[PDB]
């Protein structure tokens, strides 16, 4: 039962502050370094900073991307470790994980060999730097360039713009409609808003046969449309 | 004794 | 942008074999020694090499590594289908802090079934969001597999960057994979050229989409 649990996460302002925690149970804590990573979204992992154990000092390490605004602290009566964060940047905004340096032991025939790499890791807390806050979604119909030709098929759809927080419910005709329905995972902006789309595939030769409504519901903010999208029928 | 094989080690 | 390059993924029938590179410099895999981390969906990453080339208890010999100049790679032979997840290698760099750095990662496909190119389609701006002095170009990609694909934007048949926002892929109820791409513009940027495209490719073939803003 070796573990890490990390808490503290949320939303915050630009130049705020946020302290995370990261509770360890299972094994002794006092004995080993331990370290803070985070992950941006759709981005590779990057290495906070370290703590060493008292018996090395206990001193402290820091990326150049977050040294002298960032502090790390441990105490190991509460087999507790600490990320004060101030002066927070958009940027910053990632899943924090607290991870321990861990070891694998050679016994040559002279010296033992120690090995060291990221051992134990939590499964992270969420910070999020952004100005955004609550907002429900414009809609707008999603319909071909070109006009839809008979035979075949036609793709129309919503275009769900920048609402906040995650989540949005789509559905098509009060849910009537669920075959080739499509709806997409949002895409982040760099606003801190999302936006999706869901669409629907229907036969070209089809079109005005009758008519498709785009249910959107945010419950976040409490905000429901319904946009119905018409296409140019075949000529 | 022993060699530490990673960061900031000995 | 990763400290450490590496494909952002490879595939392989059970059975095969495949390597995976990780790319780095003289100041990180070229002074010090190379691990490997195998991580699935919603679980903590597991040390699959360390030390260059040494296994941790528990990994067979099908699993590999090397070190050479400033590149590391792992090798995994006789495919599992057990074995698809992603691969990320890490070491640590020189400098002043010693930062442990990280590869961005691959994700490894063990084909179970055939290759599906995507499909792609591509909306222009409606006019009731130019109404709202905002546009943007919607490109749907779906139903394809491996889950990997790249995402290129044209104006007039020209390269365009800044603007876009690519959704990484997500698996779909049916086991292949979707994602969508945005490219946002003025109205008036809008109406300057002459076409748009969206160009996808997925496993070395590129199906591509094209809007012109007098069709619409």
């Amino acid at each position: 039962e070796v573990q890490l649990v990390e808490s503290g996460g949320g939303l915050v302002k630009p130049g705020g502050s946020l302290r995370l925690t990261c509770v360890a149970s299972g094994f002794t804590f006092s004995d080993v370094w331990l370290n803070w990573v985070r992950q941006a979204p759709g981005k590779g992992l990057e290495w906070v900073g370290r703590i060493k154990s008292r018996t090395d000092g206990g001193t402290t390490d820091y990326a150049a991307s977050v040294k002298g605004r960032f502090t790390i602290s441990r105490d190991d009566s509460k087999n507790t470790l600490y990320l004060q964060m101030n002066s927070l940047k958009t940027e910053d905004t990632a899943v924090y994980s607290c991870t321990t340096d861990g070891f694998i032991m050679i016994r040559g025939v002279s010296e033992d060999y120690y090995y060291y790499y990221m051992d134990v890791w939590g499964k992270g807390t969420t910070v999020t730097v952004s100005s955004a806050s609550t907002k429900g979604p414009s809609v707008f119909p999603l319909a071909p360039c070109s006009r839809s030709t008979s035979g075949g098929t036609a793709a129309l759809g919503c275009l769900v713009k920048d609402y906040f927080p995650e989540p949005v419910t789509v559905s098509w005709n009060s849910g009537a409609l669920t075959s080739g329905v499509h709806t997409f995972p949002a895409v982040l902006q760099s606003s801190g808003l999302y936006s999706l789309s869901s669409v629907v595939t229907v036969p070209s030769s089809s079109l005005g046969t009758q008519t498709y409504t785009c249910n959107v519901n945010h419950k976040p903010s409490n905000t429901k449309v319904d946009k119905r999208v018409e296409l140019k029928t075949p000529t | 004794k022993g060699v530490r094989i990673g960061p900031g080690q000995a | 942008q990763s400290v450490l390059t590496q494909p952002p993924s490879v595939s392989a029938a059970p059975g095969q074999k495949v390597t995976i590179s990780c790319s780095g410099s003289s100041s990180n895999i070229g002074n010090n020694y190379v691990l490997w981390y195998q991580q699935f969906p919603g679980t903590a990453p597991k040390l699959l090499i360390y030390g260059n080339n040494k296994r941790p208890s528990g990994i067979p010999d099908r699993f590999s590594g090397s070190k050479s100049g400033t590149s590391a790679t792992l090798g995994i032979t006789g495919l599992q289908t057990g074995d698809e997840a992603d691969y990320f290698c890490a070491t640590w760099d020189s400098g002043l802090s010693a930062d442990w750095v990280f590869g961005g990662g691959t994700k490894l496909t063990v084909l179970s079934q055939p290759k599906a190119a995507p499909s792609v389609t591509l909306f222009p701006p409606s006019s009731e969001e130019l109404q709202a002095n905002k546009a943007t170009l919607v490109c749907l990609i779906s139903d394809f597999y491996p889950g990997a694909v790249t995402v290129a934007w044209k104006a007039d048949s020209s390269p365009v960057k800044a603007g876009v926002e690519t959704t990484t892929p997500s698996k779909q109820s049916n086991n292949k994979y979707a994602a969508s791409s945005y490219l946002s513009l003025t109205p008036e940027q809008w109406k300057s050229h002459r076409s748009y495209s969206c160009q996808v490719t997925h496993e070395g073939s590129t199906v591509e989409k094209t809007v012109a803003p007098t069709e619409c």
